[PDB]
């Protein structure tokens, strides 16, 4: 009653279960859908999954923990500019809040009635988000290793030279089950695009 | 946006972070009026002290003519014999409410590389056009001793708006909505124990009918 | 004096019957001997617990915050056996002291008596740490029937002013207070510093009076020109010149 | 920063040369810049980023005819320290720049 | 911890006790031992003990009036800096922040464990407390009467210059069992030492 997670039947069921996926109303007020609320919920099947994910997925263990860091790492920086502002922060901060602007854009918004993304098979999850990690990750070496002497890649070049690559990144979503083989290949064709723009 | 849970306790503890904050306000609001009443009347400093360096230099150009006029041509002598300064500037420290202003402080380590210029012709148009030179830089080091105050205090006078304003709009809002939360929770409650002690009550007189 | 005690010891139904006890006396001696009597109810937070006590010995259910219901009739049959009547010479009035639980106003015992009531007096922590005694602030105090109270006939003519222009400097003198710590001893101006010097002396000469010292209302309003002199003309606004020509000058 | 610079004009300079705040260490740079009529507007904005980025420079004197053309340069500077300020011409009297900072 | 002042034990108590010692939490979690805060605690055997306090400690009654208003001048001024800053303080105030805080670490502070300081006799507590109040109204006369004319000290070379003094204030809460004698004649000490560096 009331969106109030404090209830005698929510708190009472939370001790009962172990996969808790908490709906929020502002990711309703907003047309984000589905609206897990991706701080509070939790699972308790990760140590009883992850013998599983040796075995099939072998690299997808690695990258929920680090997207779970990444997107706690935009709720502590979104309190900030709030308050403080966005023009004060950081270099390997304003990365940190654009990727994960790409992953609640992305990864989590999904639309139920489009062709496409009203299933999504799990080399599609895993394959779109070893890409927007790997991107976070080629972006934090073009600032901690470049970090203050050379006039260096300062994320405000990236963002209009890579203005056709973050459009590649933005649309992996489109992927449609009439292609299976291939969905597979764009997702390292995706990445070759990423390998080689680093470097220049 | 609520943050901690209704006990009787937290009630004194939200008006607590309450009291702080309405202070927060009033205490930093009243900072915000002090710098703005020195920066307002910095700008009022700047505007007269402005159109008062443009009659000086109108001056100093008008004996720049006389000079030439008596004496030669000096714009390739006084150009190649620089070698020191003889007029440098010191950073000194001001505040205004805790906040430290930049300012500047001339003086002069006097060795003059114009000692002898003209001396056969002129010299007496120079050392008159150096003092209505040297007065010049006299009135420029004030004017941007009140230049590089102005520019550092409108960008801490935004710092401490938008920390006014954080306040009021997200810090303040959210402490009171909290605090309405606690109140209508605790009504709740005694509602809850309302109902329970009625229904002892009600049970009581029915055990009390049959014996 | 007709002082009625009731200790902690002695039972708890006999505070109820107490400030009964103690009106009644009060109304014997007002307009039935026609003298003003003063009456003085202390605690009046207590006699609520005494309240609280026998209504669930009543086996009744208790009410918000365990107090009954009824508690607003029962503070009105005591509170409001007061004021003067028409053909007697005698009055009574009453100052029921009571203790707010964790400086809380929202609690039933100083809301209810705030309905019913005409003004209150303020002792505050803030004063009491800074050894004022009496520790009373005159910021969130105040008398509904002040206005009344006092003028021409009654203690004389300048009272209603040299009142209004005391709280109003020791309202600004507590803004300029702040000042002095987060701007700057220097930065404040001449006038702002006279302030300065007012809240020094009005907490200190007017407020502070020590235990024994009664000061009638013609030697309070003396201390009150005395730190009124302190300023110049022409900012004491709440005084009309009528009255502000005579008492300023001596 | 203890040096006063000067990019001015011609008749500007050596009136402030002689006011004595020239200074040549034969090392890095001179603290003025003669601006004549054959000199492009390149070299005007390269001696600004020499005077703003030299640790003895505390002000950058330049006049008003000549900052119309770095005004774009000098709108970009938004620093406690170097103080610029115009000074007005032989020919050119007053009025832009530091307000835009406050309107 | 709990309740504060609005709890039905609590609450009842204090209409009956006259003495509540007040043990705060928070000074209990940065282990200020003993955890009696000052501003909440009362005792009102006040006006009962100026009889006995007339007799055989005279020097107190006006130390414990000034101690108590230093304790809060402090409480006033922590919450100025905190929000603005220690620059634009006075120096009327910046005695009294040196000086509460020489009260909270020599006077108020106690371990009761230490040999010496497990029990203090009270000519041991008025020695002490006439020295630190004499320290602050020595150093109140020397900044107010020598104002704005006079190049006296804005306390930051005082407070280098008696860093041997202010030890020595800082060391008297070290006296035992083993002196009352010397123990007395070392306030005496320590006080006619300070009336020759306020004679400077």
């Amino acid at each position: 009653p009331g969106g109030d997670f404090s209830d005698p039947v929510t708190s009472a069921t939370l001790g009962i279960v172990q996969v808790f996926w908490g709906l929020d109303k502002k990711l309703a007020q907003r047309k984000h859908f589905p609206s897990v609320n991706w701080l509070i919920s939790y699972s308790k099947y990760m140590r009883a999954l992850d013998e599983y994910y040796d075995k099939h997925f072998t690299e997808f263990v690695p990258l929920r923990t680090k997207a779970k860091e990444i997107l706690q790492e935009e709720e502590d920086l979104a309190e900030i500019v709030q308050l403080v502002g966005k023009a004060s922060l950081a270099e390997t901060d304003k990365i940190t809040l654009e990727v994960a602007k790409l992953i609640k854009d992305d990864f989590l918004q999904q639309n139920g009635y489009t062709p496409y993304d009203r299933f999504c098979p799990f080399y599609k999850t895993v394959g779109m988000l070893s890409n927007m990690i790997a991107f976070y990750d080629m972006a934090r070496r073009a600032v901690e290793t470049t970090a203050q002497s050379d006039n260096k890649i300062t994320w405000s070049i990236i963002r209009e030279h890579m203005g056709e690559i973050l459009y590649k990144l933005s649309s992996m979503k489109f992927k449609d089950p009439v292609k299976d083989g291939e969905a597979k290949i764009k997702a390292d064709y995706a990445q070759l695009l990423e390998d080689m723009q680093n470097a220049f | 946006r609520i943050e901690i849970f209704p006990s009787r306790m937290a009630q004194t503890i939200m008006k607590a972070r309450l009291k702080g904050a309405q202070t927060g306000r009033n205490l930093l609001k009243k900072k915000s009026d002090a710098l703005t009443l020195r920066f307002r009347q910095i700008l009022k400093k700047i505007i007269e002290t402005k159109m008062l360096m443009g009659e000086v230099m109108r001056e100093a150009a008008f004996s720049l003519a006389e000079a030439k006029f008596t004496a030669g041509d000096f714009s390739t002598t006084v150009i190649q014999n620089v070698n020191k300064a003889q007029v440098k500037i010191r950073a000194k420290k001001d505040n205004v409410a805790g906040v430290t202003l930049p300012v500047f402080e001339h003086y002069h380590e006097g060795t003059d590389s114009y000692e002898l210029t003209g001396l056969a012709r002129g010299g007496e148009q120079l050392a008159k056009l150096k003092r209505n030179y040297a007065k010049a830089v006299e009135l420029l080091v004030e004017l941007a001793s009140l230049q590089t105050s102005f520019v550092t205090l409108d960008e801490a006078i935004k710092i401490t708006n938008r920390r006014v304003n954080a306040i009021e709009h997200v810090i303040i809002p959210r402490i009171e909505r909290t605090l309405a939360y606690i109140i209508t929770e605790l009504d709740e409650r005694e509602r809850e124990e309302f109902y329970r002690l009625k229904k002892i009550q009600e049970k009581k007189k029915i055990l009390k009918e049959k014996s | 004096v007709c002082l009625f005690l009731n200790l902690a010891n002695d039972p708890t139904i006999e505070r109820i019957i107490t400030p009964r006890l103690a009106l009644t006396t009060a109304e014997f001696l007002a307009y039935q001997c026609e003298k003003h009597v003063l009456v003085i109810l202390t605690d009046m937070s207590s006699y609520a617990e005494a309240l609280r006590e026998v209504s669930a010995a009543r086996e009744e259910v208790p009410g918000r915050r365990g107090f009954p219901g009824y508690m607003y009739t029962d503070l009105a049959t005591i509170y409001e056996r007061a004021g003067r009547v028409e053909g007697r010479n005698g009055s009574i009035t009453q100052i029921p002291i009571l203790t707010m639980p964790n400086d809380d106003i929202t609690h039933p015992i100083p809301d209810l008596t705030g309905y019913i009531t005409e003004g209150q007096i303020y002792v505050d922590r803030q004063l009491h740490n800074r050894q004022i005694y009496p520790p009373i602030n005159v910021l969130p105090s105040l008398s509904r029937l002040m206005k009344s109270a006092i003028g021409e006939g009654m203690t004389r003519k300048d009272h209603a002013d040299v009142s209004n222009q005391l709280y109003a400097c020791y309202a600004i003198g507590k803004d300029v207070q702040a000042m002095k710590a987060v701007v700057g001893e220097e930065a404040l101006t001449s006038d702002d510093l006279l302030y300065l010097e007012f809240l020094q002396k009005f907490e200190r000469n007017f407020i502070a009076q020590g235990p024994y010292e009664n000061r009638t209302v013609y030697e309070t309003l003396d201390i009150g020109w005395q730190l009124l002199r302190i300023f110049p003309k022409e900012m004491l606004k709440r005084i009309p010149q009528s009255t502000l020509s005579e008492f300023y000058p001596r | 920063g203890k040096l006063i610079a000067v990019i001015g004009d011609e008749d500007t300079v050596t009136g402030f040369l002689l006011g004595g705040i020239g200074e040549l260490n034969k090392n890095r740079h001179p603290n003025f810049l003669v601006v004549e009529k054959d000199t492009t507007i390149n070299e005007i904005e390269d001696t600004f980023r020499q005077f703003l980025n030299r640790d003895d420079i505390g002000i950058i004197l330049i006049n008003q005819y000549i900052a119309e053309m770095v005004r774009h340069a000098l709108d970009a500077h938004q620093r406690s320290i170097p103080a610029v300020l115009e000074i007005p011409s032989k020919e050119h009297p007053y009025d832009a720049a530091k307000d835009s900072i406050l309107r």
